[PDB]
């Protein structure tokens, strides 16, 4: 075997730029890995499954290339629902032009490029060495939901799951 | 014979002479003393002051390697086991073995050659070649000296093992099968953990194309990298090697087109006036420094200032900035030109490989394929400028995979098995033609490439010219072609003082009119040749930073950001 | 030509056999050896911890010794025989052919060996490229991510002949046994399987991680043998 | 076996018995010859809770009760 991105990022994160460029052979495959965590290969006589234990992050532009306030927000991606529906905390980081906004996002890119420091100055972030030890040490736990609030999430689920049905229309 | 030992007596008396050498080593040992990493056993002679002080021994070691080098490193090797007391008995017996190797520096004269201008006359001597490398094998070891012991005896014997590939002599062939019974016809016992071995690789130097004679076939050599240098550089590295142009094995003298396989025992690897600098610096006072070389790009080409500039710019480039955190910031320029033909769009793209200190010429293989993999034209272009012409002819996989390329400055193989990341540290700029024949500027210029705007939109700069109808564009259009019926080298040398000896940083004050033209273009909606997002603010501090390298300062003002803001509002309308 | 390098192993056998014998847990090598004899244990895991303690109490005491830790480190493929002879020594033709255990040995843990004030070398992980020429015969550790995993195959050590002429059997055509050598007349030899030494063999290839790659090169790989059990 | 494979070896009136793409269950003897690990195939095969299972093929909600083992882990979907 020859690992590719998915295989070789086997218990990780892959990240994928310009995903709606992704071919159909591309993005099916993709379908397996969401859901499945695993890679079925039949070449060549070949039958094999492949540990496919990944982290799929992917970042797009719209399918119109940008997003203008009248746009329906679905017409601008080239994405399926099943796709959309395996995806969670799915974003939609839409720009729109403000005075007041890119002034702060403006002030704060030009701070990174002046000083070798973020512009914050009440707050400093923790080094990635630290980081990596602490997120190591937090994977490790296991922590269990109590019954309480798992009668709390079906309540919310209904909540939420009702809502939907008034919105899509 | 007795004469080697009056050339090593010179070499002891060489290191004598010079001090710097010898406590150069001192130095290493307490080095080594303290850490009782080890350095490894070589140091770097200079051949001037080898000539300065023994010229037969110096001429001796270039004309004739194999007698002349040995009895350096033999009168290296005893001076450094005499220098002091290595006191430790087991370190001792291991650590000592290795010989002192030597390396070479300094002005080569006449055999300061190239793979093109070596020759069958410099073979069987020391030369040092220029050139890029092209691939590179597997290191692997090479046995030197072996040991014996003999269980019913208990004492140790030892064997060498040498060869005419490493060896700077041919000497009588050693290799054979390993030995099992000693004299006293005992089993012998086999010490792998105290054999010495020191590692090699072959590299292949090539010629540049660079230089390289159109209509003849290239020149290349091979080199051979030995013990602690065997692995100094990648290929398409540009480097300075210097070792023996030997030959080996026989030119079909024994049992028709096979000849002698000249080759170069590397030893040593190193990757690559006052009277310019005091005329790059005065002539940069007068107050319009700028539009005199914006004029001399092209000069027969009438028009086009803007772009002349905005070339300009792309050449002296921005700074890439790094952070603590890891990050990496791109500071190269990117422009795309569109528009009818007969506009001289690929005569000044011709002319950019004419001025770049390093540039690549292709049109739309841009990334590397698959195994080692080829370096593809995109790869190439670490440190320098590309030039792409017809554009437009980019497959799919092109279009999608120069993204990484155009933003993050670097390329990523991804392909099945090996993944590694390359420096992609390059500017580009291309131009384009309408697919329909004709340019309409009543549609926008993702309507007419047919490139899309999520491709378009990353060039810094876009630039759409049109030859318009009227008579008086087309009076001096043919005018100027019709009267051709600072110099260039100094803007070059302009180029690479620049871009090297000078890195502008940011202060509040340029900081002060960036953000406020920013935030008036997010603010202004009239239409544009491109909505404007916060790549265009990362733009105007390049423009800045690359007009701050024109005017040779460390800091920026606010002509740099006047300069900037204008011209991207020209790319703009 | 010759020359004496200050390696004894008279001493060194004798520190073995003192190390196996007397190193407390009763000694810890001895039980070792008492479950090897009932069969309870087939692979005998030497700890260097253990010697470099040994050494610890034997240099506390004011007793001579030999730092046998760092030599065993240095030609570790040579110490392997020895510290069998010395448990063949003390187990409650050739004696490889009845010998049902196999030796492995562990590196010195760095806790132990900053706690002890020496430089341990053989537990750092290394890369195959930091892996040079130069350590070659060194008990070294590579860290990396394993790329291919070769099956089991056996692996003959000694090839075992049996003569019908004389019914000596010779170990590794013609029967060169002291009867069949003095004899005008020689028989032939036929190879024995059930005699013969063999091995369980694997090997596997090994690659550099992702950050202890230089930008612009290629991971290397390096193989690796697995024997025994 | 598995996607391993080993070769076999087939002597006297056993031939005229296996074709590509059959199924065997295989007794045989392990050998190794210089490693060549392969079977002398030595035969070749080409082809309580009895009451446990009356006392759940006569009860009632049978259907139900397999219907609802199959997937524990899934609602409904009868
Ligand atoms: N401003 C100009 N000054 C001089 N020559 C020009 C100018 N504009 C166009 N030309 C001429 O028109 C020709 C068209 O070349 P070019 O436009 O680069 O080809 P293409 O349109 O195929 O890219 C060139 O040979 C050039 O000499
Ligand atoms: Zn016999």
């Amino acid at each position: 075997l020859e690992g590719g991105a998915l295989v070789l990022a086997d218990n990780g994160i892959c990240c994928i730029d310009e995903f709606d460029k992704m071919d159909e052979s591309d993005r099916t495959a993709i379908h397996e890995v969401m859901e499945q965590q695993t890679i079925s290969i039949s070449k060549a006589g070949i039958n094999t499954t492949l540990n496919a234990r990944t982290s799929i992050l992917a970042a797009a532009n719209p399918l119109y290339g940008r997003y203008n306030p009248r746009l329906s927000p679905l017409d601008n991606i080239n994405l399926p629902a099943a796709l959309l529906s395996r995806f969670d905390i799915l974003f939609l980081m839409l720009d729109i032009p403000s005075r007041d906004d890119d002034e702060k996002l403006a002030e704060h890119v030009t701070y990174v490029h002046m000083h070798n420091k973020q512009p914050d100055l009440d707050f400093t972030p923790v080094e990635p060495s630290k980081m990596r030890e602490y997120i190591a040490y937090a994977k490790t736990k296991r922590p269990v939901m109590s019954e309480a609030v798992n009668d709390y999430v079906v309540q919310a689920y209904i909540r939420l799951r009702q809502d939907s049905k008034r919105e899509m229309d | 014979d007795a004469v080697f030992g009056d050339r090593v007596r010179r070499f002891q008396e060489f290191l004598d002479t010079f001090t710097s050498y010898r406590d150069s080593v001192r130095s290493i040992q307490v080095y080594n003393s303290n850490n009782a990493n080890i350095l490894p056993h070589r140091i770097i002679i200079s051949l001037d002051d080898l000539r300065e002080f023994d010229r037969s021994f110096w001429s001796g070691i270039l004309v004739e390697p194999a007698y002349f080098i040995p009895p350096a490193e033999k009168a290296l090797t005893d001076l450094a086991d005499s220098m002091d007391d290595v006191p430790h008995p087991n370190a001792s017996a291991v650590s000592s073995r290795h010989p002192w190797k030597l390396s070479f520096k300094g002005s080569f004269g006449a055999h300061a050659l190239s793979p093109r201008t070596l020759t069958a006359q410099h073979l069987n001597k020391l030369v040092s070649v220029e050139g890029i490398v092209t691939k590179t094998s597997l290191v692997r070891p090479k046995l030197i000296r072996s040991v014996h012991y003999a269980a019913k005896t208990g004492r140790f014997h030892y064997r060498d093992y040498t060869d005419a590939t490493t060896t700077l002599t041919t000497r009588i062939p050693t290799p054979a099968i390993y030995p099992t019974e000693d004299t006293e016809g005992n089993k012998l016992t086999t010490e792998y953990g105290y054999s010495t071995f020191i590692d090699h690789q072959r590299i292949t130097v090539q010629e540049m194309p660079e230089m390289a004679p159109a209509g003849q076939l290239p020149r290349s050599i091979d080199v051979i990298l030995d013990d602690d240098l065997v692995d100094k550089t990648k290929p398409g590295d540009r480097v300075n090697v210097v070792g023996v142009f030997k030959s080996l094995g026989a030119g079909g003298m024994n049992q028709t087109l096979i000849g002698f396989k000249t080759l170069i025992l590397g030893n040593t690897v190193y990757p690559l006036t006052d009277f310019d600098i005091r005329n790059i610096n005065k002539l940069s006072k007068k107050k319009d420094i700028f539009d005199i070389l914006s004029q001399s790009l092209a000069p027969s080409i009438y028009g086009h200032d803007h772009i002349k500039k905005a070339i300009l710019l792309m050449l002296m480039g921005g700074v890439e900035k790094n952070l603590e955190n890891g990050s990496h910031l791109r500071g190269d320029i990117n422009i795309l030109m569109v528009g009818d033909p007969s506009t001289a769009k690929s005569q000044l793209l011709r002319f950019v490989l004419n001025t770049a200190s390093l540039a690549i010429a292709t049109t739309g293989g841009l990334t590397a394929a698959v195994t080692r993999l080829e370096a593809g034209a995109m790869v190439l272009a670490d440190r320098g400028v590309v030039c792409i012409d017809e554009f437009d002819k980019m497959t799919d996989v092109d279009r999608v995979a120069i993204h990484e390329v155009m933003e993050q400055q670097t390329v990523t193989i991804a392909k099945a098995g090996i993944h590694t990341t390359l420096n992609a540290r390059c500017s580009v700029i291309a131009a384009a033609n309408p697919v329909f024949g004709q340019y309409d500027v009543n549609r926008d210029p993702h309507q007419n490439i047919a490139l899309p705007d999520s491709l378009l939109s990353r060039f810094d700069l876009l630039f759409v010219v049109t030859d318009d109808i009227n008579e008086i564009r087309d009076r001096s259009i043919s005018e100027h072609v019709l009267r051709t019926h600072v110099t260039i080298p100094f803007l070059r040398k302009y180029v690479q003082y620049a871009k090297e000896r000078v890195i502008p940083q940011l202060t509040q004050e340029a900081i002060n009119v960036i953000v406020k033209n920013y935030t008036d273009l997010r603010n202004d909606d009239n239409t544009k040749k491109s909505p404007i997002t916060a790549r265009t603010l990362e733009t105007l501090i390049r423009l800045a930073t690359a007009h701050a390298k024109v005017r040779l300062s460390k800091t920026v003002n606010k002509v740099d950001a006047k300069v900037a803001a204008n011209l991207l509002r020209f790319a703009l309308l | 030509p010759s020359i004496q390098l200050p390696v004894d192993y008279n001493n060194l056998f004798n520190e073995i056999t003192d190390f196996l014998v007397t190193f407390k847990q009763g000694p810890k090598y001895m039980a070792m050896l008492q479950k090897v004899a009932n069969r309870e244990l087939n692979s005998v895991i030497i700890d260097l911890d253990d010697i470099l303690q040994y050494q610890n109490e034997k240099f506390l005491q004011g007793t001579q010794a030999d730092d046998l830790v760092s030599a065993i480190q240095q030609n570790a493929n040579h110490f392997t025989e020895l510290f069998c002879r010395a448990i063949d020594n003390n187990m409650p033709f050739p004696p490889n052919l009845t010998r049902r255990y196999f030796l492995y040995f562990k590196p010195l843990s760095q806790n132990c060996a900053r706690r002890y004030r020496k430089k341990a070398i053989s537990s750092k992980p290394l890369s195959v490229r930091q892996i040079k020429g130069d350590f070659l015969g060194q008990l070294i550790t590579v860290r990396g991510i394993i790329t291919r995993v070769s099956d089991v195959k056996p692996a003959v050590e000694v090839i075992a002949y049996t003569c019908d002429q004389c019914g000596y059997e010779v170990f590794q055509s013609e029967c060169t046994s002291e009867e069949c050598s003095q004899n005008q007349t020689k028989g032939q030899l036929f190879m024995s399987t059930r005699a013969s030494k063999f091995s369980a063999f694997q090997e596997c290839k090994i690659q550099e991680l992702s950050q202890q790659v230089p930008v612009g090169h290629i991971p290397r790989s390096l193989n690796i043998h697995v024997n025994g059990t | 076996e598995t996607p391993h494979s080993i070769s076999l070896c087939v002597y006297d009136e056993l031939v005229d018995s296996c074709r590509a793409g059959d199924r065997i269950e295989v007794t045989g003897t392990f050998r190794s010859i210089p490693y060549k690990t392969y079977v002398d195939v030595v035969h070749v095969k080409k082809v309580q809770d009895l009451a446990k299972i009356r006392e759940v093929a006569a009860r009632e909600d049978l259907y139900s009760l397999l219907a609802r083992s199959i997937a524990p882990s899934i609602y409904e979907l009868e």
